[PDB]
Parts: C-alpha cells; sequence; structure tokens
C-alpha cells in the first residue's frame, strides 16, 4: 500500500537523479586525435584537462534531419521534462488524492516520457557514427528502474480500482 | 631562343602560322574527374531496400 508508494516516489527520485547525471557528462567516450569523454554538450580530452563544445552537427534530407535530432540532444532533454513533470503529477497524486484517473494519465505519461528516452538514447547510439562512458549505462538503469516503478503505479492503479469496484459493489 | 621543343604543347591551328609541328604521339581528350565512391550511409531506406 503506501510502502509500493514510497518504493515507486524513491524509484522516481533516484530515475531523474540518474537521467540529470546522464544529461550532465560522461555520455560517451571516444579516442580523439589520446582518450576523450563528452555529454553530448562537449568533449573534454585527455593541452590536458581543457574542454570545449564539440557537439557541431555540420562539419537525402533524412540524414539531415537525422543530424538536427541529434543537435543539441533535444529529444533526452524533451523526455527529461517529461518525466520531471510527471513526476509532479505523481507528487501531487500522492497527497489529497481526491480524483482516481489521475493516476492513470501520470502513468502514461511516464511510460511515453520512458519511450521517449529510449528513442532519445537510440538517437544518441545512432549519432555516435572504442568504448562508452558511465552516463549511457547510468540512463540505461534509470529507464530500467522507470519501466519498473511504471509497472508499480499501475499495479497500484489497477489495484485502487479494483478496491474501488468491490466497494461500490 | 630554341632550337627544338619537346614539352606538352597543345598543337593549334595559331600555333601553326609561326612554327611547324610533328604527328601526335599521344592522343587526348577532355574527361570527367570524379572521387572514388565510398560506402555512403544507406539510412531509412534500408528497412525497404
Amino acid at each position: 500500500r503506501g510502502v509500493q508508494m514510497l518504493l515507486t516516489t524513491v524509484g522516481a527520485f533516484a530515475a531523474f537523479s540518474l537521467m540529470t547525471i546522464a544529461v550532465g557528462t560522461d555520455y560517451w567516450l571516444y579516442s580523439r586525435g589520446v582518450m576523450t569523454h563528452s555529454g553530448l554538450w562537449r568533449t573534454c580530452c585527455l593541452f590536458k584537462g581543457l574542454c570545449k563544445q564539440i557537439d557541431h552537427f555540420p562539419e537525402d534530407t533524412a540524414e539531415y534531419f537525422l543530424r538536427a535530432v541529434r543537435a543539441s540532444s533535444i529529444f533526452p532533454i524533451l523526455s527529461v521534462i517529461l518525466l520531471f513533470m510527471g513526476g509532479l503529477c505523481i507528487a501531487a497524486s500522492e497527497f489529497y488524492k481526491t480524483r482516481h484517473n489521475i493516476i492513470l494519465s501520470a502513468g502514461i505519461f511516464f511510460v511515453s516520457a520512458g519511450l521517449s528516452n529510449i528513442i532519445g538514447i537510440i538517437v544518441y547510439i545512432s549519432a555516435n557514427a572504442y568504448s562508452y562512458g558511465w552516463s549511457f549505462y547510468f540512463g540505461a538503469l534509470s529507464f530500467i528502474i522507470a519501466e519498473m516503478v511504471g509497472v508499480l503505479a499501475v499495479h497500484m492503479f489497477i489495484d485502487r480500482h479494483k478496491q474501488l469496484r468491490a466497494t461500490a459493489r | 631562343k630554341a632550337d627544338i621543343a619537346i614539352a606538352p604543347l597543345t598543337i593549334t591551328l595559331v600555333r601553326e602560322e609561326v612554327i611547324d609541328f610533328s604527328k601526335p604521339f599521344m592522343s587526348l581528350g577532355i574527361s570527367i574527374m570524379i572521387k572514388k565512391p565510398q560506402k555512403s550511409k544507406p539510412g531509412v531506406f534500408s528497412f525497404l531496400d
């Protein structure tokens, strides 16, 4: 009951924290002309210690559109905004739960935000072309925890709907 | 100033009016210079290729 709600809340908090860490730095790593880390905004080489914005999208029209989507990583930023809105909706539905239908819309928005995060991860993997940074693994694990938290949230929603159908009958 | 010229000099009509020429040992023409075709990214067309 309430323990599952608190677990869903701390899972959403950990997923938002790992998403912020994935947005921040160390998203990908590749040896440039020594090794160099990148966080989808700027690159930092192994002189040594300097950093520069190497996210230059210029040097069919589908390649230019894919470069425009890969420019500045618009889709995971929109996914993070949708995850923040879903977390705010879950925090609003946690206390003073008057309406029994905003939880399903919040869960649907959370699952769609996870799907958009997976789509943006596919775009950022397609924008790479030898290893990968820690924040890609952190975003993948946050996607796993967000999917599990969405399953737990819709399980609590169908349990509440079954309780409402039992109380109405 | 010179005696004989051995160089790729184009045999033209306006140069025939002042000096002479031999038969063309090497014939040629105007060609097209393009790059070698490397592997380009096929992309979204690969699903129904």
